[PDB]
């Protein structure tokens, strides 16, 4: 149990659902909410945060200390005919953040509105250094909704990253602990009352004599049974991404999070400009080398440089040097070398 | 790395041996160290092992069915580990960390089946451990079979497989689709709001932390009171807001194109009323207007034309066709110096709504405000009779009209006739006999004997 | 131990085995779902959206006139009924056909097209021959009439499918009865005469317009279109009573709010400067409009109490109509005593 | 020479009877309008046959009955004048 839950049990803090009714405390939890809000995402202006959480239509769920102070909360408006909810805001003070109350806040939000209502998705624009809470709090980068359920109905948001939550039915997330904890405990004795690991054998019948010699293991009763196998043996060796996946991630992960490569986050529309496909015979973003990669296309490390500086070429190409556009693609080439670099394999491929 | 998980690796070759079957030195010498399968079928001993007197335990990487026949121990502990590590419900993570290239699909429907969605609770599987029909249904060696079989195809495939379809822009809702710069359908809301500076005064509002009743007086501390009477401003301009999109949701003030087709197809004097009459709509519903703007029109259409009909009227026009006739003409004279309601209320048949009163006689308004055939005598070719041909037509009545036409005889005569036959007729108590008649009529025989038949069968007179 | 799913909830349940199933401690307690404009349509909106939008200062601009304020320059709109004699007026016949007064601009007079048959300009009206002159030739000309007023009476009878049984006639005293030999000009005469003894005439003034063609075909029309127009006018003054009776409390509210935002204009501006300053005390002035915005209210405001003065009728409710025909009657009834009422006055 | 009128009393209290004093006026109205000249047999038609309807056939053959007594009569004595006392 983290420090949130004994926190909890204890009476130390507590969580309120609370709607702009027109009450006393409603108006305090909201202003409270609208200003750590307001303080965590200082782009948005301050009347649209304000109009937000203040509607009728929202609702709020904030936790809520002792003498009535607000630490954090989250906003949503479910549409209940559409069987999905949206996730318009989402924070935690800064100076608070350390105990964790992120997961358990999610846990309760998602347990309230699965025990009150019948909805089944959520769907949200994702911060840009929120990724990884969300990714870890089950959310997934790609949308198994069609595009009738949720366009005209959600709103868009410039420089977010959209993504959907699917909740597994008939479960509690708040005791998700103990219960998942019982299934692996199962899990394990049903393992340990198969496996043979326990058996200190004899040494081999081939060494018993002094001799150290080469041995089939399919020969051993215990590992004969076992069925070991040397293409299993072999094959198990073998990771399923490729073995830079996590180097690689982590660079990805860093560009991403990186503000100098914003412009490249997502594709050019066809619709919006013809001549972009006209004068780029491979126009390449980062959505599309990712999923090449996902393909395990780029056999060499290579391919990667190369298509990161094709990226840079066509935005050049594309767009003049006195535009912005041109000088921030040099400069994200600067960041990608300064990564490199920073990297002693990849530092010699860079040319002169 | 973001990993929480171990990495185990063997003490002699310094090969990972975590997922696969190793042998560990059971020896007190030897601490945590572990063997690769190799190392120990090869025999390369280092540091206090030693391979001819000391046991070793066999570690089994436990490959076999438990709950799926198509998963094995490894992967489901993989499954829940993931969930530990990677959270109940991230399917891709956890299923690219199970292995077999499981796609996320499968490892969602298998979890779901297996532990969410089953003939089971938390409690795993039938009854207990003492159930061991599946891991000795199957040999061991067949499912490792199948797994590499299976194994090999997909990476095949995988190499041969069309690359990814690059990812298209995101389909962003742009809410904005009606036919309206800034309106969402789907929320019911516009982008820029009757008073949408109403909350520049409250965008700055920040509350004391842990207030709200005075300590000693137990009311509302000055501040406070004050703060909360500016949120009370707040909430009315919303709810203003929200009654002006309430009545414009109504009577269909979105139709652009319709409502300003439908005012230009009108005339000056309808379209000048009923801008008049706009400002009465919050009142009333669709229904209510609609009615009230058509008894306008209706009042003015029926206005212009009686205007119309007493004009003509004191020309000596003395007929509706006549009538259009003439004003053709005058349009064509003052030229040389579809039709509206005015010109459809002249016309020579009247609509049918305007055939019966509006309010009845009890004085409560309508719900919906707004024969004798005698034979063709030979050798007689009926003529048409027109107004201009029979002077007195308007009174023969239609029963005689048709005799009229039948018998090529004109009105006045057959009136006179009539008035004959009738004197005749009463002189005698109104019996008569059919030379009688034939004589009376002093014309053809068969014309007389038409006559006399439609007479007696009308009623007028008795044949003796 | 502890259970491991989520129990569905019940009507009419505790409130702290509602905390129970929500864990969360505490809820709203009134949806706020009554103030939704209305549930979306629940549509497929990926349909390609139009590639041209209307500026919204232009739609703006079209629905600004269905919200201005009511003032006294429309409440003289309704109230006003319009011109109720000339309509009403049944001209006659008139002498110079509309060819001849067209003539009368240049020297187009030269031709006479008198018809034949119409000398007089009176074709019919003029009793002319007798059964003398009757031929199979002539009767196909209509030089034979017998006179206006027995054409009507004649005409008066209805053709049923005998009528001319006298009570006494038929003894043989009356057989051998004679009569004498009248005219046309004398039949008419004795006609009237006989309908002035029986009463289906005026008697005569104390000591017959048939040359104005009255029964035109014209003439017919003319009198159902006026009998239309009568009929509508009333129900358009009751129609405009209604709105006349509904304008005058709106207009009142409209006096009481124009009061009402300003107070919460200066409230609202009187604090605005302690956060700019950041400040202390409450201002007087801060302290002293808060009573009297809330006197205003609470004091003032309870007139105007209904319900309706701010909400538009919904057809959805069902028959929510300010027309109704219990009060629409009365209303004609009104409207038709004050026509009356004028009518005598004029 | 000139032979008595026709008695018309019975055969206007007859009229009088049958259509009854309801409706009585309107026919009154109708048939004087339509003898002063300002209808047409359309109108009058519209404005009497429902009047005048019948299974018995019974109003029908006394409004011809009225109109041939006094059409008849026009050839006998002129009356008493003034408006008929029996009315």
């Amino acid at each position: 149990e983290k420090p949130a839950v004994i926190e909890e049990r204890n009476g130390e803090i507590e969580f309120r659902v609370v709607n702009n009714d027109g009450e006393r405390e409603s108006l305090i939890i909201l202003t409270g909410l609208k200003c750590i809000f307001q303080k965590q995402l200082p782009k948005m202006p301050k009347d649209y945060i304000a109009r937000l959480v203040y509607d009728r239509t929202h609702l709020s769920i904030a936790i809520v200390k002792k003498p009535l102070e607000v630490v954090g909360g989250i906003t949503y408006r479910p549409f209940k005919n559409r069987k999905f909810a949206e996730i318009v805001f989402c924070a935690i003070s800064s100076d608070q953040q350390v105990k964790g109350y992120g997961a358990h806040l999610m846990s309760h939000l998602k347990d309230y509105v699965k025990a009150t209502t019948n909805i089944e998705h959520f769907l949200t624009y994702a911060d840009n250094y929120a990724i990884g809470y969300f990714k870890k709090q089950g959310f997934t980068k790609e949308i198994t909704l069609d595009k009738s359920v949720w366009m005209g109905y959600i709103k868009d948001y410039e420089g977010g990253t959209i993504m959907q939550c699917t909740m597994i039915p008939r479960i509690r997330y708040l005791e998700q602990g103990r219960m998942l904890l019982k299934q692996k405990e199962c899990v394990q004795a049903k393992i340990r009352a198969f496996s043979k690991s326990h058996i200190v054998h004899p040494p081999p019948k081939q060494w018993r004599n002094g001799n150290v010699t080469p041995i089939d293991p399919l020969s051993i009763d215990a590992i004969r049974e076992s069925g070991w196998s040397p293409d299993m043996d072999e094959l198990a060796r073998q990771p399923r991404h490729g073995p830079n996946y996590n180097q690689l991630l982590h660079l990805l992960n860093d560009m991403q999070n990186h503000a100098s490569s914003w412009p490249f986050l997502v594709p050019v529309n066809k619709d919006e400009v013809v001549d972009y496909y006209d004068i780029i015979k491979e126009p390449m973003d980062l959505s599309t080398m990712e999923s090449k990669l996902e393909a395990d296309q780029y056999q060499t490390p290579e391919d990667f440089i190369r298509d990161a500086k094709l990226i840079f070429d066509n935005c050049r190409k594309y767009n003049n040097e006195n535009t912005p556009y041109a000088k921030s693609a040099n400069k994200l080439e600067k960041f990608m070398w300064q990564q490199i670099r920073q990297i002693p394999e990849w530092s010699h491929l860079e040319p002169s | 790395s973001g990993e929480g998980g171990v990495k185990y690796i063997c003490d002699v070759c310094s090969v990972d041996i975590t997922s696969t079957v190793r042998i560990r030195c059971a020896d007190p010498a030897c601490h945590d160290y572990d063997l690769c399968v190799p190392c120990f079928a090869n025999g390369s001993s280092s540091n206090a092992h030693k391979p001819a007197t000391h046991s070793f335990r066999v570690i089994e990487q436990n490959s076999f069915p438990i709950f799926d026949p198509d998963w094995g121990a490894d992967e489901e502990l993989l499954l829940l580990e993931g969930a530990e590590i990677y959270g109940l419900g991230s399917w891709a993570d956890i299923a690219d960390h199970i292995g077999g290239y499981r796609t996320k699909d499968e490892v969602r429907d298998h979890y779901l089946k297996v532990y969410i969605e089953s003939p089971n609770f938390p409690l795993p599987e039938r009854c207990s451990p003492y159930d061991l029909e599946l891991p000795n249904s199957i040999s061991r060696e067949e499912f490792q079979a199948r797994k590499k079989r299976r194994i090999e195809e997909r990476r095949e495939a995988a190499k041969n497989a069309p690359p990814p379809q690059p990812k298209t822009k995101p389909t962003a809702s742009i809410p904005a689709c009606h036919e309206i710069q800034g309106y969402m359908p789907g929320r019911l809301e516009f982008e820029t709001e009757y008073c949408n500076e109403a909350e520049e005064a409250v965008q700055l509002m920040s509350f004391d932390p842990g207030d709200g009743i005075n300590p000693r007086t137990g009311e509302l501390e000055p501040e406070m009171e004050l703060k909360l009477t500016v949120m009370e401003i707040y909430n009315n301009r919303l709810t203003q807001r929200v009654e002006r999109k309430k009545v414009i949701f109504e009577h269909n003030l979105l139709e652009y194109r319709e409502n300003t087709k439908a005012e230009k197809k009108r005339s000056r004097e309808e379209r000048e009323l009923l801008n008049k009459a706009k400002p009465f709509a919050r009142m009333m519903n669709r229904h209510d207007f609609e009615q009230f703007c058509q008894g306008l029109i209706d009042e003015l259409n029926l206005r212009q034309a009686i205007a119309q009909l007493q004009e003509w009227r004191s020309m000596r026009i003395g007929d509706l066709k006549s009538g259009e006739k003439y004003e053709q003409e005058k349009a064509l004279r003052i030229q040389k110096s579809p039709p509206s309601g005015a010109a459809l209320l002249v016309a020579p048949e009247l609509p049918a709504r305007y055939k019966e009163p509006i309010i009845d006689a009890n004085g409560f308004p309508r719900p919906d405000a707004n024969k004798y055939v005698p034979p063709p005598v030979p050798g007689v070719q009926p003529m048409n009779l027109t107004q201009d041909n029979a002077p007195d037509l308007h009174l023969l009545t239609p029963e005689e009209i048709k005799l009229c036409e039948t018998l090529r005889i004109q009105p006045k005569p057959y009136i006179m006739i009539k008035e004959q036959i009738l004197k005749e007729a009463v002189k005698g108590n109104g019996s008569l006999k059919k030379k009688q008649a034939k004589e009376i009529c002093r014309l053809d025989s068969q014309k007389g004997g038409r006559i006399f038949d439609f007479m007696v069968n009308a009623g007028w007179v008795v044949k003796a | 131990p502890t259970v491991y799913e989520i129990r569905p909830v019940l009507p009419g349940m505790s409130e702290e085995e509602i905390k129970e199933i929500y864990s969360v401690a505490s809820y709203p307690k009134s949806d706020l779902a009554h103030l939704t404009c209305g549930e979306p349509p629940d549509r497929d909106f990926s349909n390609s959206k139009p590639t041209n939008q209307i500026n919204f200062s232009t739609f703006s601009s079209y629905i600004e006139p269905y919200f201005r304020p009511f003032t006294e320059e429309d409440l003289a709109f309704l109230r006003e009924r319009g011109d109720r004699v000339t309509p009403f007026i049944m001209p006659k016949r008139g002498k110079k056909h509309y060819t001849e007064i067209w003539a009368e601009e240049d020297g187009a007079m030269a031709i006479d097209s008198s018809p034949p048959g119409g000398r007089d300009r009176l074709p019919p009206n003029q009793a002319r021959g007798s059964i003398d002159n009757m031929d199979d030739e002539v009767a196909e000309t209509d030089k034979l009439s017998v006179g206006p007023l027995l054409t009507r009476l004649l005409q008066a009878m209805r053709p049923e499918n005998p009528a001319t049984f006298m009570p006494e006639s038929n003894t043989e005293a009356w057989k051998k009865a004679t009569h004498p030999k009248l005219d046309y000009n004398q039949v008419d005469e004795r006609i009237k005469q006989e309908l002035r003894h029986i009463g289906f005439l005026p008697l005569p003034p104390s000591s017959a317009e048939y040359d104005g063609h009255y029964d035109d075909e014209v003439a017919a029309r003319l009198r159902v279109l006026q009998a239309r127009l009568r009929e509508q006018i009333l129900l358009n003054g009751a129609r405009k009573a209604r709105l006349t009776e509904l304008v005058k409390e709106r207009m009142a509210y409209q006096e009481y709010q124009t009061i009402l935002e300003d107070l919460d204009a200066q409230v609202n501006a009187a604090y605005l400067k302690r956060t700019r300053t950041m400040g202390p005390g409450i201002g007087d002035l801060a302290r002293t409009l808060m009573d009297r915005r809330r006197r205003w209210i609470e004091q003032i405001g309870a007139v105007f109490d209904d319900e309706g003065i701010t909400k538009c009728p919904r057809v959805e409710d069902g028959d929510t109509s300010i027309f109704g025909r219990e009060i629409m009657a009365e209303l004609i009834k009104r409207e038709k005593e004050a026509w009356d009422e004028e009518v005598e006055e004029e | 020479l000139v032979p008595p009128r026709i008695d018309l009393e019975p055969i206007y209290t007859a009229l009088k009877a049958a259509i009854g004093a309801e409706q009585w006026p309107v026919y009154k109205e109708t048939l004087t309008n339509f003898l002063i000249g300002r209808l047409n047999q359309a109108e009058l038609s519209e404005r009497i046959d429902p009047i005048l309807a019948s299974q018995d056939g019974q109003k029908e053959h006394l409004h011809n009955q009225l109109i041939a007594a006094i059409y008849a009569n026009v050839t006998r004595e002129m009356p008493d004048p003034g408006l008929a006392p029996w009315v």
